[PDB]
């Protein structure tokens, strides 16, 4: 939108990043520091 | 922009093409 200017989308969507943080958060609530 | 997706010439010579943020009805099989 404009003249020669474009914006590229990020590779990870926001859904994917919220998935990543919920996996980190379920790992720590449930296993402590052992999963890292 | 136009981008070309290739598996590498040491694998195949087929190619796919991305027309970036263009509606796919105004480009000029698999679309
Ligand atoms: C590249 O080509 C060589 C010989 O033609 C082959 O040994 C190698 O596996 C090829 N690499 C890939 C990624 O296919
Ligand atoms: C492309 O144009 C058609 C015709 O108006 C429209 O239905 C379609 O939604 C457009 N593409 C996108 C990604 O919206």
């Amino acid at each position: 939108k404009f003249n020669g200017l474009t914006v590229l989308p990020p590779l990870l969507t926001d859904e994917m990043i919220a998935q990543y943080t919920s996996a980190l958060l379920a790992g720590t609530i449930t296993s402590g520091w052992t999963f890292g | 922009g136009v981008s070309v997706i290739t598996p590498g010439t040491n694998t195949s010579n087929q190619v796919a093409v991305l027309y970036q943020d263009v509606n796919c009805t105004e480009v000029p099989s698999n679309v």
